């Protein structure tokens, strides 16, 4: 039958309800006027319940602006309200319907994207929807202005172009901006094993270049680390890519160890017999970062399972990894130095014995041999992981901290361990205990600040002051920054290069005392 | 709306009546009475497409922005330099009293009148004249009319005093006898808990002129009735002012200390040493 008796009431519900005149009112009005009936009382029903909420808002908003309160507060409040209503009431089906009625969204979308909050709205909408056509199109086009990983790896050509551009940005990033340039690429590579294998092979071929391919090899190892973080075993990838195929025993042994993410006396025994033979396989073959991290966590956490007949075998293989010089005569190992092996293995043995014994005062007893033996780099790393796991225990500072002293030997005597030590202390500078009060937390923080200022004195100055600026802008109270400046200007000698001033002085604007601060500011601005 | 130069519904129907292009006139009226930000004039069709009318986000921001306006009325009462803050509140009063007739800006203006010690009395006169304003008006608005003229004070204390005598007569004539309790068991502070004298204290607040007014009106009825009820109500009003720790009456009244002593006397029902 005719739908007038029902559809006219459907439209009259939206007419005679409180306050609907300002809308789909045109569509329902057209349906009613084509359906006939009483169109004159429809307009009266629309305007009867017109409460004039809009002019009420005019009065209220212009009165808040009269009050001298910032109108940008009103802008933020309205934007937050409407954006939250959208997110709560967003329908992906209706987004795909907007795509269906026309492929490119009309100018309302291109007007919203000018607003940063709406761009973030589209980001949160589309980062979770890898099949909604409007959302996928918006995220991809905004990337053309996150590139969604599903449309990143949907084909070779898109993945390759975004890969090479992102890798260009990583290489442009030097040694700092990679933290932002690598994940967008790495998570793009870490979605499937075929995009993964293609990427790892391209970086392997690129790494053969002696004009910086070492950095491409570094980035490939980092991507493999991330692929492990996504729970995917790239052991056989590194095997068949590297020189594992040259030695099947080392291949299966190392590959099993990497696939588990743990060691074992069996594969270790295989490598021990190989490097005990007159033809030791390449030392580059075992020199893998995660593998050597397995050595650290076997030899320097409490435990693990260990036999004395294999303890020395683990130690000797790590010494071979850290010591032996193989000279390539066109990729031919012809000279094998093993003369700095026994001392390294002895130091590793003694330091590992101290570390698994769960040492404090006994550390100070044998600190002489320790600072004698931290000169070995691998030993310095082993002690670093040991003191990290001991000190990372919750409330390890209420009971002896001598451990923080040892970094002074490490970072001072090994330049390339500056990034680790600060990247250790960044956790320790965020220590918080309810037992050790905020006073003791601030003492420990100031001690760590003295350590970080010493590490700055060794040349690691850009990331130190950058992180100090960041956590002041966040966490770190003004007292800690003032103590930082006190110790710094008490220790650092002029001249002060502008690369250090550019971050140290515009954060020192908050304070003016520790007077050495006045001298520093006057010298560095003049 | 015309008080500050804005149109009303009759002007809208004039804009529609006898027009060859009523639709464009309606659109022009909508443009003239919209919220004036540049982002909205494009977003209004888009948000209208959802099935959400423009009035709905207007309602949300209406609640939010009048809440902040009331917050800022209280702030400017308590914030800013004195001349500037009172100038701001009086100017906002002149803006807002045109819409006290509307259902939005009554209590905002009532707070503004609450936080000014004195006002041009035309608006206080309208507050008493109109029953809706006579209800919703804040306490100090009523105090200002009473402090400026005693008509409303007498008009409202007469029924309250009639109710007090109603309570006295009804309680004194009640037909219960027991070893358990009688009607003289409550102490005077027990009897002050009734809303009659407490609301009378609210009506007086901390003002001495209204104290003199209640004193005189109780004096007149005590002189005509020969009844101790109005005496008791003066005592209750004084000690309810003391219950609020009203220093404006308690420290200046020589009777306050003595009635406070009499309160303990009545509580024990003896005058101990």
């Amino acid at each position: 039958g005719e739908d007038d008796a029902e559809v006219q009431q459907e439209c009259l519900h939206k007419f005679s309800t409180r306050d609907y005149i300002m809308e789909s009112i045109f569509n329902t009005l057209k349906r009613y006027f084509q359906a006939g009936g009483s169109p004159e009382n429809v307009i009266q029903l629309l305007s009867e319940n017109y409460t004039a909420v809009a002019q009420t808002v005019n009065l209220l908003a212009e009165w808040l602006i009269q009050t001298g309160v910032e109108p940008v507060q009103v802008q933020e409040t309205v934007e937050n309200h409407l954006k939250s209503l959208l997110i709560k009431h967003f329908d992906p089906r209706k987004a795909d319907s907007i795509f269906t009625e026309e492929g490119e969204t009309p100018a309302w979308l291109e007007q919203m994207i000018a607003h940063t909050t709406w761009r973030d709205l589209f980001y949160k909408l589309a980062e979770a929807h890898p099949d909604c056509l409007m959302l996928n199109f918006t995220v991809k086009l905004i990337s053309d202005a996150i590139t969604s990983v599903s449309t990143a790896c949907q084909q070779l050509e898109v993945f390759s172009r975004v890969l090479r551009t992102s890798l260009a940005t990583i290489l442009d990033g030097g040694e700092e901006n990679l933290e932002k340039n690598l994940p967008e690429f790495a998570k793009m590579v870490c979605h499937g094993e075929h995009t993964y294998l293609f990427a790892q092979a391209m970086m392997s071929v690129l790494a053969q270049e002696e004009q910086g391919g070492s950095a491409v090899r570094r980035i490939a190892q980092e991507v493999q680390r991330f692929a492990q973080e996504k729970g995917h075993d790239a052991s056989q990838i590194t095997l068949a890519l590297g020189t594992a195929a040259s030695y099947p025993r080392a291949c299966q042994a190392l590959g099993a160890m990497l696939s588990k993410g743990a060691l074992n006396p069996a594969d270790i025994t295989v490598l021990f017999k190989m490097f005990t033979s007159m033809d030791p396989p390449p030392v580059e073959l075992i020199r893998v970062p995660a593998f050597l991290d397995l050595f650290m966590q076997s030899l320097f956490k409490p435990g693990a399972r260990i036999n004395q007949d294999h303890k020395h075998k683990y130690i000797h293989i790590l010494a071979y990894a850290a010591s032996v010089v193989e000279t390539w005569k066109k990729n031919k190992r012809v000279s094998i130095n093993k003369d700095e092996l026994k001392s390294t293995s002895k130091a590793v043995e003694t330091v590992h014995n101290l570390c698994c014994n769960e040492n404090a005062s006994e550390l100070v007893a044998e600190l002489s041999t320790l600072y004698q033996c931290i000169r070995f780099p691998v030993v310095a790393m082993g002690v670093l992981k040991w003191v990290d796991w001991t000190v990372s225990e919750p409330r390890y500072f209420q009971l002896q901290p001598v451990h923080l002293a040892l970094l002074d030997e490490i970072s001072t005597c090994h330049q390339l361990l500056h990034p680790q030590v600060l990247q250790l202390l960044v956790k320790l500078f965020e220590t918080e205990h309810s037992q050790l009060d905020v006073m003791e937390q601030l003492e420990l923080k100031k001690t760590l600040l003295d350590r970080m200022v010493h590490l700055l004195s060794r040349g690691y100055v850009l990331p130190v002051v950058s992180y100090i600026r960041k956590c002041l802008e966040k966490d770190t109270d003004i007292s800690l920054i003032r103590y930082f400046v006190t110790e710094v200007l008490d220790v650092i000698a002029p001249p002060y290069t502008s690369d250090f001033v550019q971050l140290f002085l515009p954060i020192l604007e908050n304070d003016s005392i520790a007077d050495p601060v006045t001298e520093f500011i006057a010298h560095c601005k003049s | 709306l015309q008080d500050l130069g804005v149109a009303n519904g009759e002007d809208l129907k004039e804009t529609l009546t006898n027009c060859t292009e009523p639709l464009k006139a309606i659109e022009q009226f909508q443009t003239e009475n919209g919220v004036l930000l540049p982002s909205l004039q494009s977003a209004l069709p888009f948000l209208d497409l959802h099935g959400t009318p423009r009035l709905e986000f207007h309602q949300s921001v209406f609640d939010e922005l009048r809440d902040k306006l009331l917050e800022r009325v209280s702030a400017i009462a308590s914030e800013g330099k004195a001349e500037e803050r009172y100038k701001k509140l009086e100017d906002l009063l002149e803006k807002s009293f045109s819409l006290v007739k509307m259902p939005s800006l009554q209590p905002v203006v009532m707070c503004v009148m609450k936080h000014l010690p004195k006002v041009p009395e035309k608006k206080l006169k309208l507050v008493m004249a109109d029953k809706e304003l006579y209800r919703a008006c804040a306490v100090e608005v009523k105090r200002q009319i009473w402090q400026d003229n005693q008509a409303l004070f007498g008009d409202e204390v007469s029924p309250l005093l009639k109710q007090y005598i109603l309570e006295k007569e009804s309680a004194l004539f009640s037909t219960e006898l027991s070893v358990l309790h009688n009607f003289f068991s409550p102490s005077p502070k027990t009897r002050r808990q009734g809303e009659v004298v407490q609301r009378l204290t609210r009506m007086v607040g901390k003002n001495v002129k209204l104290y003199d007014m209640v004193l005189q009106f109780l004096r007149t009825l005590f002189l005509r009735t020969r009844n101790v009820h109005y005496c008791t109500l003066r005592a209750e009003l004084l000690m309810s002012l003391h219950d609020l720790d009203v220093g404006e009456i308690c420290t200046v009244d020589p009777c306050h200390k003595f009635t406070w002593c009499l309160d303990a006397c009545i509580r024990e029902r003896f005058v101990d040493s």
